[PDB]
């Protein structure tokens, strides 16, 4: 199984460097072009350049010259970027991909990418507060996942169990901090008869709160 | 550089109707040596891109064959017939010709759906919350359809503006429903001086709006 697994989230403070990487299994490393991708906050991608790590040579996009290093250890097939000079503007999500070789025409196998926030503030944890009601036979309950940075923050219910009626908000950031929703509906017979528990991951300050909804008295 | 222009930059298509993306071309895509790397790439909200068309028309496996590639030198197409619910997102023609690669824009695949009322739920701040000294007050506004829609606080059945935060949900890829949350956020004071809180949808689908109100007590 072709897989490519990409660093964790990255908060970096204005005009520092990052070292992005890229840990490639399930083929031959050496003889397949490694590419990388830029995703800013909104829409759209665009190309960075290319390793070939057999023997290091690469190709790169003239407007990431100055600001993009590709490197590469063989050793223990991992791809490398290195990000400089950090303006607020690089801010972004950077996917890594496998392209050109034998029987490969295209990007066919892209990581999970890495988020890289570049600001001055703070890393901080999320307090996550229960949204219980004030029968219908369809109860939302929620969580409201409040004050936390950088992003991402993922939510998942009773550990993956409820996916259906699941719905996360993106977040909204007010003064250096970033607060979302995220409701559940689930039929009424089964709350509070039963157990509903979000869980907040914040792997940025490698955190994960599970709240557990309980009525109000 | 070989500037990619995708047409339309959205896509509303019923469920079951075919929806087809142009893609033009600054120069030929035909590369030196005889082939055309002119691929397509799907990103689904919070995914990574994935390869559905590689050489203008091999579809990559695992692709159902609803996805077909056409089209020549400067001029590309790419055809979905026969839509499903979990193929919306965002669809990008890519260049690997000519240094450097290039994406095109997005073309934003939304659908079309019936007509579907928001279910409205309101939420009093935790008793966690109250301790630390701030008090938000959540609103959820629940798969409904189209994306229009309005909120209106009413702190003691006055209306209130400041301190108001929004977020909305990207089409939802199993019922085809667009979400909402609207969040108060006072101090535990300024919650305390006040007594009655309610949050009002207006939606196309009727003439009043959706009340949801508790009092603080």
């Amino acid at each position: 199984a072709v897989q490519l697994e990409e660093s964790g989230p990255e908060l970096v403070k204005p005009g520092a460097l990052v070292k992005i990487s890229c840990k490639a299994s399930g083929y031959t490393f050496t003889t397949y072009d490694i590419n990388w991708v830029k995703q800013r906050p909104g829409q759209g991608l665009e190309w960075i350049g290319w390793i070939y790590p057999g023997d290091g040579s690469n190709k790169y996009n003239e407007k990431f010259k100055d600001k993009a290093t590709l490197t590469v250890d063989k050793s223990s097939s991992t791809a490398y970027m290195h990000l400089s000079s950090l303006t607020s503007e690089n801010s972004a999500v950077y996917f890594c991909a496998r392209g050109y070789g034998k029987n490969v025409y295209a990007m066919d196998y892209w990581g999970q990418g890495t988020s890289v926030t570049v600001s001055s503030a703070k890393t901080t944890p999320p307090s996550v507060y229960p949204l219980a009601p004030g029968t219908n036979s369809m109860v939302t309950l929620g969580c409201l996942v409040k004050g936390y940075f950088p992003e991402p923050v993922t939510v998942t219910w009773n550990s993956g169990s409820l996916s259906s009626g699941v719905h996360t908000f993106p977040a909204v950031l007010q003064s250096d901090l970033y607060t979302l929703s995220s409701s559940v509906t689930v039929p009424s017979s089964t709350w509070p008869s039963e157990t509903v528990t979000c869980n907040v991951a914040h792997p940025a300050s490698s955190t994960k709160v599970d709240k557990k909804i309980v009525p109000r008295d | 550089d070989v500037v990619m222009t995708q047409t339309p930059l959205s896509l509303p298509v019923s469920l079951g109707d075919q929806a087809s993306i142009s893609c033009r071309s600054s120069q030929t895509i035909v590369h030196s040596n005889g082939y055309t790397y002119l691929d397509w790439y799907l990103q689904k909200p919070g995914q990574s891109p994935k390869l559905l068309i590689y050489k203008v028309s091999n579809r990559f496996s695992g692709v159902p064959d609803r996805f077909s590639g056409s089209g020549s030198g400067t001029d590309f197409t790419l055809k979905i017939s026969r839509v499903e619910a979990e193929d919306l997102g965002v669809y990008y023609c890519f260049q690997g010709s000519h240094v450097p690669f290039t994406f095109g824009s997005g073309t934003k695949l939304e659908i079309k759906r019936a007509d579907a009322a928001p279910t409205v739920s309101i939420f009093p701040p935790s008793s966690e919350q109250l301790t630390s000294g701030g008090a938000s007050v959540v609103c959820f506004l629940n798969n409904f359809y189209p994306k229009d829609i309005n909120v209106k606080w009413k702190i003691d059945g006055s209306e209130r503006q400041n301190g108001v935060l929004n977020s909305w949900t990207d089409q939802d890829s199993k019922d085809s429903t667009y979400s909402m949350s609207s969040t108060l956020t006072l101090t535990k004071d300024e919650y305390e001086r006040h007594n009655s809180y309610t949050c009002e949808a207006t939606h196309k689908t009727s003439t009043s709006p959706i009340v949801k109100s508790f009092n603080r007590n």
